[PDB]
């Protein structure tokens, strides 16, 4: 009927959080097309600015009512309204850093209301998060599936690191020198083979996080089967110290197999 | 990026103006590199008549952008990254118990061909030494070029030792100290 969620919706978001002992608050405004899978937001740091850490760990915490769902796939979070839903999330980064979130999504006066509480913990001081070496998120796929009477999701999320240098490696060389027997000038004929080596593991460009989210509707609505959601988050702009940031996201659901 | 340029066979032009202990010479060469297999096929010609130095000594001097970088190491390729703009390759070669080469080269794209233009100056070479005396065998051996990226130059550093077989059975070593640097001003990655 689309009487509750319109084709275009605005939301308001508040985040209070503490990362490595640094408190802060963020208030922001956003808008988008819930059925098209597209949304934007402009965030402002209202307290504890500027932030000593990378913005990229906060960006995924700013909206799953905006995911585009096929008709045969029940939209669990859309159906949760007007009452709304909450979600809680655990991000485990490869270097031991952890981000935890609890959020509340409600609907008032034709606008979504987001309330966020966050903690980052055990981030190494020379790590890319505290060193602001992150370049933003790679496109993600969240595996969704019903469990414990709720909707859960699972992401292997790649964060791009600031490009440093070639690092350390070597080149293996082979060369044969010959002569052209019909060549009347002093000359050298050469054939050479060079291949690079010294690095196996292949990833110094990326910072990985194991993410597990739980989405609970405040009222008992219909749960979908197991499926996937493709997600891409972009930072469209920002100021120098990242106290003002604009974001964009596209998310669309599809069948798993 | 630049990897697109090297996805296939690339024609090569090389020009060298040398000076060694006053002996002046010019060497030109032509051929094609393949970066996918890391192969080089080239023929070089001295236009000044007799070459005052042995050919093997000019080999390292005479286009590492054609080195094959395995898929996982592709982001670590400095040479292809500077293209088409190109890079400046400087070396100082210490020949054991002998003189030293000093080279400055610009490796870039002129049209569809990869161009390497070198300027070489040798000094302090023994008149009866292995180089000026032409005692080196005609052949080359396998080596390892150790590459480390250096700091403020927005580019890479390198060093390695070349083993030149001497016809008397001994070995003439050449210590290479290399540094590179882009041409265009901006991000390389």
């Amino acid at each position: 009927n689309m009487a509750i969620i319109k084709e275009f919706m605005r939301f308001k978001v508040h985040m209070e959080g503490s990362v490595n002992g640094h408190e802060f608050e963020i208030e922001g405004e956003g808008e988008g097309h819930p059925y098209e899978g597209t949304q934007t937001a402009k965030l402002k740091v209202t307290k504890g600015g500027p932030l000593p850490f990378a913005w990229d760990i906060l960006s995924p915490q700013f909206s799953k009512a905006y995911v585009k769902h096929p008709a045969d796939i029940p939209d669990y979070l859309k159906l949760s309204f007007p009452e709304g839903f909450t979600w809680e999330r655990v991000m485990n980064f490869e270097d031991g850093g952890v981000v935890t979130v609890t959020q509340d999504s409600s609907l008032q006066d034709g606008e979504f209301i987001y309330k966020v509480k966050l903690l980052g913990t055990n981030f190494p001081s020379d790590g890319p998060v505290m060193q602001k070496k992150t370049m933003g998120w790679e496109a993600s796929t969240e595996r969704m599936y019903p469990e414990d009477g709720a909707l859960k999701g699972e992401i292997n999320q790649r964060l791009k690191l600031k490009d440093d240098l070639p690092d350390d490696h070597y080149l293996s060389t082979q060369t044969i020198l010959s002569k052209d027997l019909n060549e009347k000038r002093d000359h050298m004929v050469l054939l050479e083979y060079v291949t690079a080596a010294g690095i196996t593991d292949a990833s110094g460009g990326h910072y990985d996080a194991e993410v597990k989210t739980t989405y609970k509707a405040k009222k008992p609505v219909q749960l979908p089967g197991a499926y996937n959601v493709d997600i891409k988050l972009d930072i469209t702009s920002h100021n120098e110290d990242y106290t003002i940031v604009e974001q964009y996201e596209r998310a669309e659901g599809r069948h798993s197999t | 990026k630049g990897e697109e340029l090297f996805t296939g066979v690339v024609p090569i032009l090389i020009e060298l103006d040398g000076d060694v202990n006053g002996h002046k010479f010019f060497v030109r060469g032509e051929g094609e590199g393949d970066a996918t297999i890391g192969k080089l096929s080239l023929k070089f010609i001295c236009t000044t008549g007799k070459l005052p130095v042995p050919w093997p000594t000019l080999v390292t001097t005479l286009v590492q952008c054609f080195s094959r970088y395995p898929d996982h190491m592709k982001r670590h390729d400095f040479f292809k990254s500077a293209m088409p703009e190109g890079y400046v390759q400087e070396r100082t070669i210490y020949f054991k118990d002998d003189g030293t080469y000093k080279t400055r080269a610009e490796v870039k794209f002129e049209g569809d061909t990869l161009v390497n233009r070198i300027e070489l100056k040798g000094i302090d070479f023994k008149e009866d030494g292995n180089i000026l005396g032409h005692k080196l065998e005609y052949n080359f051996n396998s080596h390892k070029v150790y590459i480390t990226a250096d700091k403020q130059n927005n580019g890479i550093k390198a060093n390695f030792t070349i083993r030149h077989n001497v016809e008397d059975g001994s070995v003439q070593l050449a210590d290479h100290y290399q540094q590179n640097t882009p041409i265009g001003d901006g991000p390389v990655l």
